[PDB]
DNA sequence: GCATCCGTGAGTCGAGGGAAGCACAATTTAACACTTTTGTCAAG
DNA sequence: CTTGACAAAAGTGTTAAATTGTGCTATACTGGGAGCCGTCACGGATGC
């Protein structure tokens, strides 16, 4: 039940776009964007806000 | 059950590795006519025939079995795979 | 063992004249009883010539030396006015339930095989009883009710049954180690 | 073997003829005896006085009478020649010149309507069939509750299917009567005005109820003329077309006032009447004299609406699942129904031709095409839903198809769109609609089966028999009735104690509009007339129904009907008492017609001389195929010089035995587990069983095979097959086909048949072989009829047809056709399915020798073991007490007829079980037999179990255990006693027509998809087994990933990967590995076929080419 | 379960001695039982357990072979050095396990002797033999339980008769009881200090209770004068039935439901030994073929849940 | 707040299921004497 | 290993025959017809 609940809070919704391309309410995967706010403070860029 | 299952399943990390293991294993024993194996005369499976005990031709039983012996080195990168099979043909000309 | 009749290619047909189709006179023939007189006597075929109208019995077989029907009086057909029944049964010698398929015996074209019951014993029973002798009343008293068509008696089987288990007794005599 | 009878309930009608609900029917859609001055305005009578006259407007196509010809061929010659079994129809017509006023009249024949036989089917095509009557919801006027908004109704106006919209009319929150037809809503005050409506008329009739008149006083269309406000209508309607008088009026009239496009059925008007207390001229929503609309009905429906909303308390809702509000379609109206389509298109043909032509020169010959009348009956007969391929496994699985009631087919309800309100027993169906009997799964509740009393009136509803109750005395009056009456009267059951006729008992129990009440015996109007009449046909013969649970006497109702007829097929020892009336209903056995000497006796015919002096013979049906394959056989019961009453049987049909139904053997079970082969349901048989043939049928298998005409040449059926020894041959005939009688095993030939090969030169290896062997390739190859694996037997007919031959319509370039029927011997094997009435099934598991089975102390071993471990979960006790009866009726040798709900209860088992122990053990005691050590062993055990008296004597605990239905029984093996005593009965079991024979299939490689390229499916093409989609989720779970990719591509679709595996395991190697599957490719060409850009790319996002270079240009 | 369960008698069942001599000779006077519970000087026992004292299960065995003593007899082994008070089942139990796992004190540490096994008992043994030895000796282990299983209810003499399912003496009176408190009811109803609503949910109540009262009557009956019945046993090891089938059987059926969801008033008073009216057949349809459409609908849910389920969990 | 439109609804199995002419121009096919090549048989 | 014919199976032109494709017919004719509720119930999404 565990791996299907994880399989259905696996997407989140861009709420600041930040220092990216992404579009304010537009839904992708929580380790896409997790992986870009890491890479935008790699090089030290506006994070992008996202919400469950 | 199979003989010795738990020791082949205690042997390995991940049980998918020791079904790879003895696969091809059994396709190595097949590709070289059993002839590679490394049981001796009184460890080779055998079969009971109308006209007797024969070799078992089930290359996976003797796989196994060769697995549970412990004479067999199985891992990842051990050797180059044509260079493995070149020497493998060598040794055991078929 | 095996029936043929004239004009008859299989059981899965009717003879004219005849009441009960060949898988009905088959039927009949199962519960025929024949008794040979011979210990050497294998196998053995029977005659039935009848017209009608009639009702054909297991007494219309023609006579054979050494071979008695234990049941005259059973049933086999019957033969109603212009019907005919020309047939010949093989009646073979043998141990268990051997069915049709298995023997497939036709001594002809025609003949149909026929599912064999050689057991002649119909019904066996054994009863215990707490017969006593002396002082001591544990004892057994056996008793074996044997009931069989009549072909053997029932005091020859005891004695081939008897003999059987003896000599199945005699198989372990030799220890092959 | 005397028969001993239980019950107490005396029946005062008998069961009405099974087969009337199809035979009644079709003899009133028909009515080809009754004199055409005489015939009434029902059926295909009904339907010519409804297309006809035609006329075109002078050219008038009037119709005066029909006639139905004799048969060109008898049924026996259909079936055999694959012919419908139909009599040709004519129609009298006359076509009248309105201009110079003559009539020309001739006979023309408009085609051939099916018959059905006396049994109650249909021979279409040479196949028997059977037309289900379908169940549905009665036309009328009907008034549900709103359920989205509380305290309101809508009147639903519902004719017959495809005869008219459906008319709605709900009160709107406005206040504005609304009337929705064709998916569109229009404010009612419209059509009422088109009615000739005036405001004053509304006023007085339907203002006595409150606002509700007043939302239908809507004064802006009232004063506009009834002309207008109809072309307003009609562009309410359907908009867009051109608003004009003439078009607009004939839209209305035939919306609303047309008797050929609306009917509101002889049914509907009879509820609508009912209902609204009116009484309806037509069976119309309105009228159309005059030039102008008249109301029929509108007006009642709105005032029944209107009282409704109010609160009257005279009005109330309707429930639609009712079977009063439900009625019965069945053969007779279907095929009227399908008749009068027909008659339409047919009408159409002759108005679109006396459109032209020369209307002088005209004959209504010329003018009247039968061929859509043909087309219709045909398609009807044929491809309907409810026209189904007959089931005559056994007489009672015909009997039931013939009673099946379907709610689904054309105009019924659908299999997945059904809820459960469609599904449930409604308190109605009461001796009206079987409630166990339905097929369990997806149609559950919406296939049933007509109750044994019930029986379907004129206008299509169940009526079931109640007898009459005046002042506490039962009559013998007995009043068939329908729900909706039988809703008004408090009705007693069956079972009411009665001293006489006066009803004994104080408090007698009753049902007041299907609730269960206690009421006096001066409060009961009606009484039942049996416990028989709630159950049909098949349940009723369940004896000790009372003790099974619903769930499983399902399951022993339907497999009654699978049962196949056995050659030592036996009555069982305990009836429910219609086992006589169903085969005498079922016409598979034959009776004398009055009463006569039996002249001749033979087992192909029977020749009676009856009082009168006629010779009467009857042929009887031998070693016949059913529909199923097994075989229909009728033998002989009498001799010659045998004097025959009336009704007297004359010859056993398939599955009876003395006239009575047998449809399987009556055997001794012991109820006991056995070494695990009677775990989860399996079954425990002795050879026994096998030595003296029971459970042995009889099964035919028909093989057909056809000589054609091809380009390169004729199809030869010929014994000169290529490249074939003469073992192959050895059976064959000199006109190719196996000779009768053979034994055919699989791979057998059974019509040797030679074809003309494809002009095609052979590959460069083959030439080389016939180079270096010297031998000419021959112009023909074997396409010769074999044998399919896993079948066989013996060879018992063959029929030839040739073009030409009388009544053989053989189909264009079809030369001729052989058709081979192989008749097989069946016996009792392990994966065979026995069941019994009770709902106990299970396929035999394990076969034993005679001296293994447990065994009676007297040396009886038993037949059948069950495990007893099967009783407690399905609570279906009944079985225990035919077990029990069984017993002792086999140490008592007789037969007990005990009836369902009122029969043999448990002291009089016991007292019989008394009687049976009596001389079981006074036997014994005679031969000088005392009691066995081992039978005392037991009886301590049981004594220490508490089922004995301590304290009694050996032989009072053991008939103590035989009153309980257990006896002492003995170890085959060991010879030491079971520890415990035993239930050992005789117990009636049925061998299912469901056999490992027919069901076991195996396959390696075989014929395989023209598209995607896998395996075919079904034993009978040789086909794979499909590997659906939790079959592969199941290998992902188990991590079998090669096992998977081989059963997706090496095993499945993998041209290259299949070819490669099957010629390396041959040659002792390992399958290569496997490549792209062709579905693959399939799904990427149609993806490309949608203009879809498909690419498979690699590693490095470049294209890889799965086609091999084949679909790119160059 | 039928081997691992132990006979209990009433003949004896409390009768005090001095020493144990008077305790046998009262036995073979046969004023007590061979498993009555009795108290030979302050300790419990029963005449089993000092009759028969074995030296080994071979000698219990023996015993049992020669119609000394029955698998149920509590008697006295001595086992693994231990003076045990088992039954020769529990103890040919032990054996089984042990020569199934090839080693007698695990088998002895897996098992719990002192306990007839039931499905949950056998469950907890193969769980233990699984966690303990391996899949090839539970394998084994599991064949060897098939084996013996299968052999002991073949020999032991489980069968279904009419009278199996005993009607206990308390439900007339329950019956009655519930008549008197449903005429009580009615009457109070007609002095109208009750409603249509709360008459109904008082007369559903009462019947519920009536229904409750007699399943336990029904399973207390079994448990105390036929501890041995073949429903009643097939019920507590788990091999088939429950409470509900079991009451349905030998109690009463209980109430049904209309097809719109309401319970007649009047139950089904009749079990399926005494047999039901047609009135009632009738009525237990209407749940029957509820039933059997629940079933045939629900299969397509939970297969394309299930369909779902692999469709969004399947990487 | 509701209205409308759309896509979804278990698996395996079997069993039978299976307005029309009429004239005329092109075009294709069949057939038919003739030239071939293609096999053979004869000796050198 | 070669010519030196030669029966024959194959290939090659025209032709008469079926076979097939196309045009044309002159009283006047000028907007279809099968539809038809146990409308399947219920979430998800769009969009007014
Ligand atoms: C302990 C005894 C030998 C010990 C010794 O050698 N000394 C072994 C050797 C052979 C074993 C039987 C057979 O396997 C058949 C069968 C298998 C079932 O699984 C369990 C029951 C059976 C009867 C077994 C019981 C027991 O386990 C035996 C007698
Ligand atoms: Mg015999
Ligand atoms: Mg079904
Ligand atoms: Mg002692």
């Amino acid at each position: 039940i565990e791996i299907v609940v994880r399989q259905m809070m696996k997407y989140v919704e861009v709420t600041d776009p930040g220092d990216s391309r992404l579009l304010e309410g537009q839904v992708l995967e929580k380790w896409d964007v997790e992986a870009l706010n890491e890479r935008l403070i790699a090089e030290g860029k506006t994070p992008v806000a996202w919400k469950p | 059950a199979e003989p010795g299952i738990d020791k082949l399943f205690g042997m390995v990390d991940s049980k998918y590795r020791l079904t790879v293991v003895v696969a091809k294993r059994a396709q190595q024993l097949l590709r070289h006519g059993f002839k590679n194996t490394v049981l001796e005369p009184e460890e080779r499976p055998k079969m009971q025939t109308l006209e007797g005990l024969f070799d078992d031709p089930n290359a996976v039983t003797w796989a196994m079995k060769e697995l549970l012996t412990g004479r067999l080195v199985f891992g990842e990168n051990l050797v180059p795979e044509d260079r493995l099979q070149k020497e493998m043909e060598r040794l055991y000309p078929v | 063992t095996s029936v043929y009749i004239e004009d008859v290619l299989h059981e899965f047909s009717t003879i004219p004249g005849v009441k009960e189709d060949v898988v009905e006179i088959i039927l009949n023939l199962k519960e025929l009883v024949v008794r040979f007189l011979n210990p050497s006597l294998q196998t053995v075929t029977l005659l039935l010539k009848a017209e009608g109208p009639k009702e054909v019995k297991a007494r219309d077989f023609l006579p054979v030396a050494d071979v008695e029907i234990m049941n005259p009086d059973l049933h086999i057909a019957t033969l109603e006015e212009g019907g005919r029944l020309n047939m010949e049964v093989r009646v073979d010698r043998g141990v268990g339930y051997v069915p049709a398929e298995k023997h497939g015996i036709k001594d002809r074209i025609n003949a149909i095989p026929v599912d064999a019951v050689f057991s002649p014993v119909r019904r066996v029973a054994f009863q215990v009883e707490d017969t006593r002798l002396g002082q001591r009343t544990d004892l057994d008293k056996l008793t074996l009710r044997i009931w069989t068509d009549g072909s053997v008696t029932p005091l020859e089987a005891l004695n081939q049954a008897v003999e059987i288990l003896r000599e199945h007794l005699t198989y372990f005599s030799n220890p092959q180690a | 073997m005397e028969i001993k009878r239980f019950g107490r309930i005396r029946e005062v009608i008998p069961l009405p003829p099974l087969t009337e609900i199809q035979v009644e029917s079709y003899r009133r859609a028909l009515q080809a005896d009754v004199p055409p001055e005489k015939r009434e305005n029902v059926g295909i009578q009904a339907a010519f006085r409804e297309t006809f006259p035609i006329e075109e407007e002078g050219l008038v196509l009037d119709f005066l009478e029909y006639r139905l010809g004799e048969p060109p061929f008898p049924q026996d010659e259909c079936r055999e020649k694959d012919l419908t079994y139909q009599a040709p129809l004519y129609a009298r017509l006359q076509l009248i010149h309105k201009d110079t006023g003559l009539i020309k009249e001739d006979e023309v024949f408009l085609g051939h309507i099916p018959l059905m036989t006396e049994d109650g089917s249909f021979i279409i095509n040479g196949a028997d069939r059977v037309i289900v009557s379908q169940i549905h919801r009665s036309p009328g006027v009907y008034f549900t509750p709103d359920p989205a908004r509380p305290g309101r109704y809508i009147a639903s106006i519902i004719p017959l299917p495809k005869r008219g919209p459906w008319i709605d009319l709900e009160v709107e929150p406005n206040g504005v009567v609304s009337m929705k037809v064709n998916k569109r809503k229009f404010p009612l005050v419209l059509l009422l005005r088109v009615l000739g409506y005036d405001q004053e008329t509304l006023a007085r009739e339907l203002g006595a109820y409150g606002e509700l008149v007043q939302g239908l006083m809507d004064e802006s269309v009232f004063a506009m003329r009834p002309e207008e406000a109809l072309i307003r209508l009609f562009t309410l309607l359907r908009p867009g077309d051109p608003p004009k008088r003439d078009k607009a009026v004939a839209y209305v009239y035939g919306l609303i006032a047309d008797p050929r496009r609306y009917d509101l059925g002889e049914a509907g008007r009879y509820k609508a009447e009912e209902k609204l207390g009116i009484r309806l001229s037509g069976r119309t929503l309105a009228r159309f004299e005059d030039g102008e609309f008249k109301d029929e009905v509108f007006l009642p429906t709105l005032r029944y609406l209107f009282a409704l909303t109010a609160g009257v308390p005279g009005h109330e809702v309707d429930d639609i699942d009712h079977l009063g509000n439900r009625r019965i379609r069945t053969v007779g109206e279907l095929m009227t129904d399908q008749f009068r389509v027909g008659l339409a298109r047919l009408a159409r043909g002759v108005r679109e031709r006396m459109l032209m032509g020369s209307e002088d020169s005209l004959t209504p010959a010329k003018l009247v095409n039968s061929r859509p009348l043909e087309a219709a009956i045909r398609e009807f007969f044929s491809r309907s839903q409810l026209s189904q391929f007959k089931d005559e496994t056994n007489p009672l699985s015909s009997l039931r198809h013939k009673r099946r009631i379907s709610a689904l087919g054309p105009g019924g309800l659908t299999r997945e769109r059904a809820g459960f309100d469609v599904r449930d027993v409604h308190r109605t169906h009461y001796g009206r609609i079987c409630p166990v009997e339905t097929p369990e799964g997806a149609n559950i509740g919406l296939i049933t089966s007509l109750a044994a009393y019930a029986r379907v009136d004129e206008l299509g509803f169940i009526r079931t028999p109640y007898r009459r109750v005046v002042g506490g005395v039962v009559t013998d009056e007995v009043v068939y009735m329908t729900a909706t009456e039988e809703d008004r009267y408090t009705i007693a059951q069956a079972n009411t104690p009665l001293e006489g006729n006066r009803i004994a008992a104080e408090r007698v129990v009753a049902r007041r509009k299907g609730e269960p009440v206690i009421v006096s015996p001066e409060e009961v109007e009606f009484m039942d007339v049996s416990p028989k009449q709630v159950f049909s046909v098949n349940t009723n013969l369940i004896p000790f129904l009372e003790h099974d649970d619903a769930n499983r006497a399902l399951m022993g109702s339907n497999m009654q009907t699978q049962a196949v007829p056995l050659i030592r097929a036996q009555a069982p020892v305990v009836m429910t008492g219609l086992e006589e009336r169903v085969v005498r209903d079922s016409l598979a056995a034959l009776y004398a017609e009055e009463d006569g000497e039996v002249a001749k006796v033979d087992g192909n015919r029977i020749v009676v001389r009856y009082e009168d002096g006629r010779l009467v013979e009857y042929p009887l049906r031998r070693f016949y195929r059913s529909n199923q394959g097994t075989a229909l056989d009728q033998r002989p019961r009498v001799v010659v010089g045998q004097r025959v009453r009336k009704g007297d049987l004359l010859a056993d049909g398939p599955a009876s035995e003395n006239g009575f139904l047998a449809l399987g053997q009556n055997v001794l079970v012991a109820i006991m587990p056995f070494d695990g082969y009677n775990f989860e349901d399996a079954i425990v048989i002795s050879e026994e069983l096998l030595k003296r043939d029971f459970y042995t049928s009889i099964h035919i298998e028909r093989y057909e095979i056809e000589a054609r005409d091809t380009k390169l040449g004729p199809e030869r059926i010929t014994r000169d097959i290529p490249h074939l020894s003469e073992a192959a041959l050895r059976d064959l005939d000199e006109e190719g086909v196996v000779r009768i009688g053979a034994e055919v095993k699989p791979g057998d030939i059974l019509v040797g048949r030679t074809s003309f090969k494809g002009e095609s030169e052979p590959t460069p290896e083959e030439r080389l072989l016939r180079s270096i062997f010297g031998e000419k390739a021959r112009d023909v190859k074997d396409t010769s009829l074999r044998v399919p694996p896993g079948e066989g037997g013996i060879v018992v007919r063959t029929v030839r047809l040739r073009r030409g031959d009388p009544g053989v319509e053989l189909k264009p370039g079809v030369r001729e056709v052989v058709r081979v029927y192989v008749a097989q011997k069946r016996k009792l094997q392990v994966g065979d399915k026995l069941a019994n009435r009770h709902g106990n099934k299970g396929v035999v598991a394990k076969i034993l020798p005679v001296e293994d089975m447990p065994h009676l102390p007297d040396g009886t071993p038993v037949d059948v073991i069950l495990n007893p471990l099967g009783v407690p979960s399905r609570m279906n006790l009944g079985q225990i007490l035919e077990t029990h009866l069984g017993l002792a009726g086999y140490f008592l040798g007789q037969r007990y007829i005990s009836p369902i709900f009122d029969g043999a209860k448990e002291p009089e088992i016991k007292e019989l079980l008394a009687q049976a122990f009596e001389v079981y053990f006074g036997k014994r005691k005679g031969e000088g037999f005392g009691v066995d050590k081992r039978e005392v062993e037991v009886l301590r055990r049981a004594e220490k179990l508490g089922l004995v008296t301590p304290g009694k004597t050996p032989e009072e605990q053991l008939k103590e255990l035989f009153l309980q239905g257990k006896v002492v029984l003995y170890d085959g093996r060991t010879g030491e006693p079971i520890e415990g005593p035993i239930v050992v009965g005789q117990m009636f079991i049925m061998k299912l027509y469901h056999m490992v024979e027919d069901k076991m299939h195996a396959r390696s490689t075989g014929p395989y998809s023209l598209i995607t390229q896998q395996p075919l499916g079904g034993k009978a093409q040789f086909g794979g087994q499909r590997f659906g989609e939790m079959e592969v989720w199941a290998l992902e779970a188990y991590g079998a990933a090669h096992t998977l990719q081989e059963m997706l591509t090496l095993k499945s679709d993998d041209i290259e990967g299949r070819n490669a595996a099957y010629e390396a395991i041959i040659k002792g190697e390992d399958v290569p590995e496997p490549s792209v599957p062709e579905s693959f490719r399939v799904l990427v060409k149609e993806l490309q076929a949608l203009a879809l850009d498909v690419q498979t790319l690699d590693e490095k996002d470049n294209p890889v080419d799965i086609f091999e270079g084949l679909a790119s240009k160059r | 379960y039928y081997i691992t369960q132990v006979r209990k008698e009433k003949k004896g069942a409390g009768l005090e001695f001095a020493t144990p001599e008077e305790a046998l000779a009262a036995h073979e006077r046969g004023e007590v039982a061979l498993n009555a519970p009795i108290k030979v000087a302050g300790r419990e026992t029963s005449v089993g357990r000092l009759k028969y004292v074995f030296a080994n299960p071979d000698e219990a065995l023996l015993a049992v072979a020669h119609g000394i003593v029955d698998l149920q007899d509590v008697v006295t082994v001595r086992y693994m050095g231990k003076r045990l008070e088992t039954s020769p089942g529990r103890i040919l139990f032990a054996r089984i396990v042990a020569e199934a796992v090839e080693d007698e004190k695990v088998a002895w540490e897996l098992i719990q002797l002192d306990v007839p096994q039931e499905k949950n008992s056998l469950k907890d043994l193969v769980y233990q033999a699984f966690l303990r030895l391996g899949m090839e000796k539970t394998a084994r282990l599991l064949d060897a339980l098939k084996y013996y299983g299968f052999t002991f209810s073949t020999t032991s003499g489980i069968t279904i008769g009419i009278d199996d399912a005993v009607i206990p003496e308390e439900k007339k009176q329950y019956l009655e009881e519930a008549d008197r408190k449903l005429l009580q009811i009615e009457q109070a109803y007609e002095m109208g200090f009750l409603t249509d609503r709360e008459r109904y949910d008082q007369i559903l109540q009462l019947w519920t209770e009536t229904t409750e009262k007699v399943t336990q009557a029904v399973f207390k009956n079994f448990e105390e004068n036929y501890p041995f019945n073949p429903l009643y046993v097939m019920a507590q090891s788990g091999a088939r039935g429950n409470p509900q089938q079991i009451r349905q059987l030998c109690g009463l059926r209980g109430l049904m439901q209309k097809p719109s969801g309401e319970t007649f008033e009047v139950p089904v008073r009749s079990s399926f030994r005494e047999g039901l009216t047609v009135l009632e057949y009738f009525i237990s349809s209407h749940g029957a073929r509820k039933g059997g459409a629940d079933t045939a609908l629900r299969t397509a849910d939970s297969g394309y849940l299930t369909r779902k389920l692999v469709d969004v969990t399947h990487e």
